[PDB]
Formats: C-alpha cells, structure tokens, sequence
C-alpha cells in the first residue's frame, strides 16, 4: 500500500467512537488518503471543508474519484493533532449534513447575481472562515454539538474518529452531482505558549473510504 | 410526561394561524384584471419558517380554508373560485382564460355565504421527503451558465399554486377581501439542523448583512449578578 | 333528513379541531415511504443534547464574540470569586438562551423536573490547583464567601480528573443562583501558560418536561 | 406500480370538467322565449373527445350538476327546472307547452339558493355497449334514399336530451346564466383503436380537409442533434 | 335532528370527491353486460404494445410524409455517422411524441422506469455488412466517433441475424443519446439494389409507469 516509499508512523491508540451505534449499510479499500498539513495559529479562526468535490484531489483513489459517478462505503475518518506536553489550545471537530455554503451579499445594495465560481472554488487546500462565529452562514457556532462531534483537547488526547454512514437526500443518489457534507474544524479557547516555543501545531485528517462506482450513459 | 399527547411534534406543528393575505378591491390597480394568485411561501413567515429549519429532511401535508369578507365586514351573494395548480399544468394568464375550464385541474364551486370550507392537498413531492436547502444549483437542467425558464421553479422542491377567480360573464358587484389559512395533520422529521437564530436579509434565501447583532446582551459582567 | 337536529354551534371554526377533509386529489399514489438513518420522535430526547454554555458578555464587537462564550481564569485572583453565573431560569433571558434547551423551552409556558451540569477544564498538563462549585437554593441571600456557599449542597474541583466534575440540581420550578469562586491560589510551573480558559456544558435531564405551547417569537 | 389507483382507466378518467354553456339572458335574441335546450354532446369539446376514440367499444355512466349565478356573481330568489328527455319522449316546443307537466318525463324542483345539486343518469343505451362509429348509414330505417325525420337522432347511439324552464306564471325578474359539469362514476372500454390525431374539420363527423399538417416538425435532420 | 353539528365546509364541491347520487330513473334495469374479447384494464399494459418509430424529418411535402418515418443508409457513406436519434425524452417533443407511448405520457406529469427498443433490417438477402448501435449516460459529453462511443454501453449489429438486435435501457429519468455509426464500410454484390431503407420499433418495459395526470391539449 505504499507509493514507492510511503511508510509512514501511524498511531495505534485511537479512541474508537461511534456513529449512532450503527455501522454503515451495503449497496443502497486500504488505500489512507492523506492531506497537507495545517498549521494553526494563536490568531486563526477555523477552517472547514467541502466534500466530495474537493476530495477529488488528494486521494489516490480520490484522484480517479472525480469520474466515479455513485458511491457505496463506509467513512472512517481519522483527525491527527500532534503537540508537545506544554502546550495550550483546544479545538472542535464536527460535521454539518447538508451543509449549505452562506455567500456573503455586502455593499450598498443587498442583492448579488448567480454565485460567483471564485466564491465556489476555494481550492483544494480550503478556505478560513471570515466570521466564524455564524460559519458564514448565519448559523450561531454555539449549536454545532448536537450533530456529530468530537471534543479534542492538548490536556486530554491527540486524535479522535469519526464514522458517519451516507445519507442523501434521495434514495437514489448521486455524488458528483449532490453535496453530501463537509467537516467543521474551529478553536474555541486560542491557543497560548510560552516565548521562543513552536508557534506552529501541525494538524492532519485522514479517512478511508471504501470504493466508488464509474455509471455512464448514452444517446 | 404521562400525558404528552400535547408535547409531541405533531403538537408542536398543530396549529392553523395566517398564512396567506390576498385581497381582491373592485376597482383599483393591485389586481385590474379581476382575479389574483398566490405562491406557497412557508418560509416568507419568519415566525412558521424559523420552525421547519430545526430539521433537515421533513415530511409534512396540509389543508387549506377561504373567507371571504368585505372592508366592513358584511356577506353579500356572489361566489368564488379555488384550484389547485401542479408543477406540471400552466398557470392562467387572463380572466377570460382557458385553464379555467381545464377538466384536469381541480376546481371547487362554493358560495361563500356558505360558512367557510376548507381543503387538504396530499403529498405531492416527487422526492421521498422536502428539502428546504438544496445544495447545489437551484435548476435540475443540464445548462449552469443561462437564465433558464425553469429557474426559481423546479420540479424537486415546488409544491403548487392557488388561483382566484369570480366566474360569471356579468360584472361583480362587490368588494372582496379574502384571507388564507392552512394546518398540517402528519408531520414527521428524521435528521436535526442546527437552529436559524441570527437576523434575515432576503425572503427565501439564508444570505445575510454584515451589520453583526447578538441574540442577547443583557448580561454586563461575569461579577454582575 | 333522518329525524335528528345538531345542537347549536355546527359550524364553529376553531384551529384546535381534529377534522379530516376530503383530498383535492382523490385518485394519487403517495410516494413510497423511505428508511432514514435520522429520526426524531419528540422534543424530550432533543433536550436531552448537550450544547455549551456562555459566561462573559463584557465585549459586544463583531470580530470579538468568541471570547463571551469563554470566561478567563488567572493566578493572581485568589481565595475570591472568579465567575458567578446568573439566575437559573432558562425561559428567561440570562445564560440559557443561547443554548438550545431554552431556546426550546422559549415555545412554552411552564416546565417542571431536574437540571444537570458538566465542566469542562482548558488547563496546561503540567498544572494543578483547586477549584470549588457553588449552588444555593433559592430563596436564601445571596453568597459571601467559599464558607458560606459550603454550608449548602457544593461540589468541590480536582484537577486529578480532567472534566469528572459534573452538578445535578434535584428540583427547579424566584430563581435560583450558582456561582464559582477560589477554594486556593492558582499555581503553575515555570515554563508553562501563566492563563487559561474555561468553558462548561449543559443538558437536560429525563424527568425535564414542558406542560404549555406559548406563542412566542421575536425576530423576524 | 404498487399503488396503481391514480393510473387505472377510472382515474385516467376520473375528472369533472367543462360540458355544456347555456345562457338565458333577461332580454335578447338568443332565448327569446324564456327558456333552452341543450344535445350531450361529448366529441363537441376536441379536450374530451379526443379520449374516447383511443377505444372503439365502450361503456359509461354520468352524473350531471346545475349552477345558476348572475353576470356578476349574485344569488337571487328564483327557481329553475332540469330534466332528463328519453329519445321515445317529445321535446318541448313552447314556454307552456304540456311537456313540462308529463308525469312520465322525471323532472326536479330545486332552489338555486341552495348550493348546487347533482344528479346522475345510469345506463341508457339499448345497445350493449356505446358506439362512436358506425360503420353503415346514419338511419335505421328502411328507406335509405330519403331525408327521414329520424337522421341525426337514432335510437341506437342517443342517449338522451335536456331541457332549463323557470316555472311560474308571474315574470322573471332576473338575468340566469348557466354552467354545466358531468363526471363518470363507472368507465369500460374493451378494444383499443389507433389514437385520432390530425386536425378535426366537423363537430361530430371525422371528414377532414386537404391542407395537411404534421403533429411535430421541430427535428430539422437525423445529423443535427 | 340528532343532535351533531358537522364542522364547517359541508357544502364544498369539489371533483376529486367519491360521491354516489340518486338514479334520475330509480326503476329502470340495465341491458345485460355482455362478454366481449377486447378487453382494457390499465394504461400499463397498452404501454407494452411495439409501435414504429420516426427518425428523419427533413421533408415536409403532404406526399412526402413515409420518407420521414424512415431513414436511409447508403454504401458511399463509410466509417461515420449515418443517424443520430434525438434525445431519449418521451414525454417531450422529438422522436417519441409519434408514437403511442410518449402519446399517452403526455397527459401525465412525471414516470420513471425502464425503456427498450429493437431494430428491424430491410436489405437484400445477398447483402452483408457491419453496423454499431450507440448509447450514451446523461451528463457526459457528445460522442466523437466509434471508438469513443464504444466505451460505454454499445450493441453491434450482425447481420447474420435479421432483426435479433435490441437494446435495453437500465434506468430513465438531462436527457440520454443514442446515436448510429458506421463500424464499417457497406458492400453488395453485383447485380443487387445499391442502397436500402431502415425501421425501427419501440416498446415500454414491465416496470414502466407514470405518476401523476397532466391537463396538457394540443389540438383542438
């Protein structure tokens, strides 16, 4: 599984959580994807990401995923935080179903025109909120708990998982078509260090879907 | 509790209250062909609206009631139309149209001296259950850089349209009023949204203003009780 | 026809009533009903969620919000009060409308059972100190002192577990009132953080029920 | 599919719609004589005659309905009078003609006031079944070189005629106009026939005209997409 | 009389209602029903009759209108396109509004399900040859050539079998292509007709339906 020299150290103590207490459904695979890494700092306000679109790009099954239509597996999506023992900080990981995307309609005249492709391309690295406080929708931050979550603290851990199985809004569904979700990641208390400390904490999301299905038509 | 027949969602969605405000004068310029017609806007009601967006995926029907009154208040003998308008069945263009007489779209002879009476419509979603966000393009065509005639209305997640019309070949008499009710009898919802709390800026879509306000400031200080 | 005369008041409208009226569309199919991994059934397990909690409301800018839901802590204050939470009334406005209990609660009138708590605490691995909880039953005056507060039902921190410390209020129906002081002085190594922050969560418990429907709403 | 009812044969005719339009104006030319006739005729409206020819063999049942309302829209207090003319019976000829009080002939007294009345006619065919093509002559008598007072009403396919009277010696006082609905309860066709599509010349005979036009033309060639 | 007063909307009048009357002949005896070999139960069943299907529309003479319903192939042509049949739309105008089935779909609002069709070849006994049958899934862009084409789901022709071609179409719902190329190059003997004329036909599968009924007329 390895792409020439890809071996890299993995823990082997994650905190297992479950999703409802219900593991994923058939049709209604060893491949880890891995990301760039993210620093975080004392003055950052949170990310968040758009999925499948976006993932299209740093899988290697995401990769040949962008002409895969449908899907059928299971997520098992592993959040890495690595920091030292005196370290400070604390963050929130999540995901909104259905996470629709607040443009923002500023200037003198409330009113815009069809959304524009710069604000629909953030590209595949992600994008920084730019009031976090309603995700830049409109949404107060204060209610995320009770969809699915995760509290990461430096005190407690350094990594946590999340399974979450497909849900769509029709029975039939399609991924390339359809925005399914997206994940949330946003401090709640700013991270403090001492001086001459790393001022940079390295973050890394991994997950392992299954397998995705090609479809196709003709005239 | 043991009796919480009236704390289920189904008592949290059972009340009929104003839904709809459509008003017919005899003369003037709001409506100078004699006849209106009016859109299903759940989420034009900040106060029915802010209710639904609590749950993502949601199922729900509905009845619907008229009354007719004049300015004053008094009943006078004239008679009034109500037929429902599928996605698919256009819309009527003029007072002397022929959708009026269309046989498959449903219509209702009433006098309105007759107390008021009342109609339920079905589940007519073609979907499985509403979607009140849909994300992605709000067109189902194969076209994302045109103005497309389906714009604003697609199939997926429209739910019809009322027409009014006075029949009759002689000239009405009266002043009409006319108010809208509507109550939903099955309601059922599967996943929870985070709840809508901050202040609107347009009628149907969540785009909001950057004049930024709390739900709350009442509190001073921790120290302060 | 048949011999028998309704007693006045057959054609009264009233929103309450239980009728069923004949569809618009006698001959359609509903679409077939699907299984969804989401289900809700009542506003009780809704209330059974926990969310955060907000302590601070001194700064109102829009890029400083996220330091309201957060109180700080310091090791200069001691053997004094740190943070006292306001009246517990979660209808009212105060502490509990941020969170979605009262927000909920905000759609009825009256409501009657028990409250729980947890904390949660933000603090360096390295550090250690002592921390004490404090409720006091209405009615009585307000608290002075750590010794005051301890005569009444207190739960008293550990930093020997990280968010263990956990409140349950047995009854609540003016207001009662909680509040947080210094059992001792904060200490922190050399090296380390000399501040940190603190947030708490909150839920509801499963005797905690809602009796009334109340029209209330506030913006739009 | 599983739930099938909204697509069978009675649904796919299950519809009240626009039949019959008849006016009786206070004063003027159309009905100078207080009252007026009307022939079912069910290939007049192209909407619904258009239906019945995808079968040959067929049977049906109706219900038929009344509305009386001023030009307007007002109710008045008058009566108005319905009833059913087998083909055996006479149609009336004069305001106070004997007809309208033969026992024989089944007639109705209703008050318009009253929200409108329905009434239903069971099968009247002699036949087993209804034909709405027959393949001989349009008489069925012996004498096929004639003008027979029988052509146009034969006993085999009419089925039926109406009459509208205001009963009363004492002067009308009020303008009538009057509006027409039918429904079918019980429909059953038996052998299908090749869909009727090209454009109708006659109201009730298929002879059609030489200009001929093709039911689409929007493809240009089998190359353009 | 008996005391119950109905709620209000006795008097709605609407046509959906399942509602039985009076007979204005309470007397009369109907004929006997008789037992006829036609017989009619659905529109599911009238769907799964084969019916032609029309492919050119160039001419539009009033004795031009058979050359329409068919299309030609001709040997000169080689190793291209020879017909592109519009997009698979029934309900639409195009190829299907001919035939009977979009006909019928047309007074209906929405279907789903399953469409096949078949091909009928009219050469000559002494002619052979090679022909491709194309399908394209919605959403991808047009074909190119044969080799493009032949990715996807694609039916070749043989003509040692005379009519035994036909395609089925998992699932319809923009709107799917199907077009005709020419794998290879048209020979015939000497002696025999150049050139030759092709039909097709049509069909609707058991799991075909519609959903909802359309007040849709055209003429008159």
């Amino acid at each position: 599984l390895t792409i020439g020299n890809s071996t890299i150290t993995t823990q082997e103590a994650a905190n297992i959580i479950v999703g409802y207490g219900e593991w994923p459904s058939y049709c209604s695979v060893n491949r880890f994807y891995t990301l760039d890494t993210k620093l975080w700092e004392k003055s950052s306000k949170g990310w968040y990401w758009k999925f499948p679109d976006v993932l299209t790009e740093t899988g290697v099954f995401g990769q040949n995923a962008q002409f895969h239509y449908l899907y059928r597996s299971g997520f098992c999506i592993h959040v890495q935080c690595n920091a030292s023992k005196f370290h400070q900080g604390a963050l929130l990981v999540a995901v909104l179903p259905e996470y629709v995307i607040g443009t923002v309609a500023g200037g003198t005249g409330t009113e815009d025109s069809h959304p524009p492709y710069k604000q629909t391309q953030p590209g595949a690295d992600g994008f920084e909120l730019q009031h976090p406080y309603v995700l830049d929708a409109g949404i107060p931050i204060s209610q995320l708990t009770v969809c699915p979550h995760q509290w990461i603290n430096l005190r407690t851990n350094n990594c946590a998982t999340i399974i979450v199985p497909y849900i769509n809004a029709l029975p039939f569904d399609s991924a390339l078509n359809h925005c399914n979700f997206g994940l949330l990641v946003v401090p709640i208390s700013p991270l403090d260090y001492d001086q001459g400390a790393t001022p940079v904490i390295p973050i890394t999301i991994t997950l392992a879907p299954m397998c995705s299905e090609f479809a196709g038509l003709r005239q | 509790s043991h009796s919480t027949a009236e704390t289920t969602l189904d008592s949290f969605f059972s009340r009929a209250g104003l839904v709809g405000e459509i008003d017919l004068p005899l003369e003037g310029t709001t409506n100078p062909n004699g006849y209106a017609n009016w859109d299903i806007d759940i989420t034009g009601y900040a106060q029915m609206r802010r209710k639904v967006e609590l749950f993502t995926y949601m199922r729900f029907d509905a009845e619907f009631t008229f009354v007719a009154c004049t300015p004053t208040g008094q009943v006078v003998p004239q008679l009034l139309q109500y037929m429902f308008v599928p996605p698919g069945a256009p819309e009527p263009d003029s007072r002397e149209s022929l959708a009026w007489q269309t046989a498959t779209n449903p219509s209702v002879f009433v006098k309105l001296s007759d107390p008021p009476a009342q109609v339920s419509v079905p589940f007519m979603s073609p979907a499985s259950a509403y979607q009140w966000f849909y994300d992605g393009y709000p067109t189902f065509g194969e076209h994302k850089q045109e103005k497309d005639l389906e714009y604003g209305a697609c199939p997926n997640n429209m739910m019809g349209t009322f027409s009014v019309r006075t029949v009759g070949t002689s000239k009405s008499k009266y002043p009409l009023v006319i108010r809208i009710y509507m109550r939903m009898k099955h309601v059922r919802a599967w996943i929870p949204r985070p709840m809508r709390n901050q202040n609107y800026l347009f009628k149907a879509n969540p785009n909001y203003a950057g004049n930024f306000i709390k739900p709350t400031g009442a509190s001073r200080t921790a120290i302060t009780t | 026809g048949f011999p028998t005369e309704l007693k006045p008041g057959t054609n009264q409208f009233l929103t309450t009533d239980d009728g069923v009226s004949a569809p618009i569309l006698p001959n359609f199919h509903p679409t077939p009903c699907i299984h969804i991994p989401g289900e809700v059934r009542n506003l009780l397990e809704l209330c059974q969620v926990e969310t955060i909690l907000e302590v601070n409301n001194v700064p109102t800018n829009a890029t400083s919000l996220m330091e309201r839901l957060r109180f700080p802590v310091s090791a200069q204050a001691g053997k004094g009060e740190l943070c006292a939470v306001f009246r517990a009334d979660p209808g009212r406005s105060g502490p509990w409308q941020s969170t979605l209990l009262g927000q909920l609660c905000g759609y009825y009138t009256q409501w009657s059972g028990s409250l729980e708590v947890t904390f949660m605490f933000t603090g360096s691995f390295m550090a250690t100190g002592k921390m004490l909880i404090a409720y006091t039953p209405p009615g009585g005056p307000l608290p002075k002192d750590r010794a005051t507060a301890m005569l009444g039902t207190h739960v008293i921190w550990d930093f020997g577990l990280q968010s263990s410390v956990t409140l349950v209020i047995p009854w609540i129906s003016t207001t009662g009132l909680v509040s947080i002081w210094y059992q001792t002085n904060y200490v922190v190594p050399i090296g380390a953080p000399n501040t940190a922050y603190i947030i708490a969560l909150a839920a509801a418990q499963k005797n905690f029920t809602m009796q009334l429907c109340k029209d209330a709403s506030d913006i739009l």
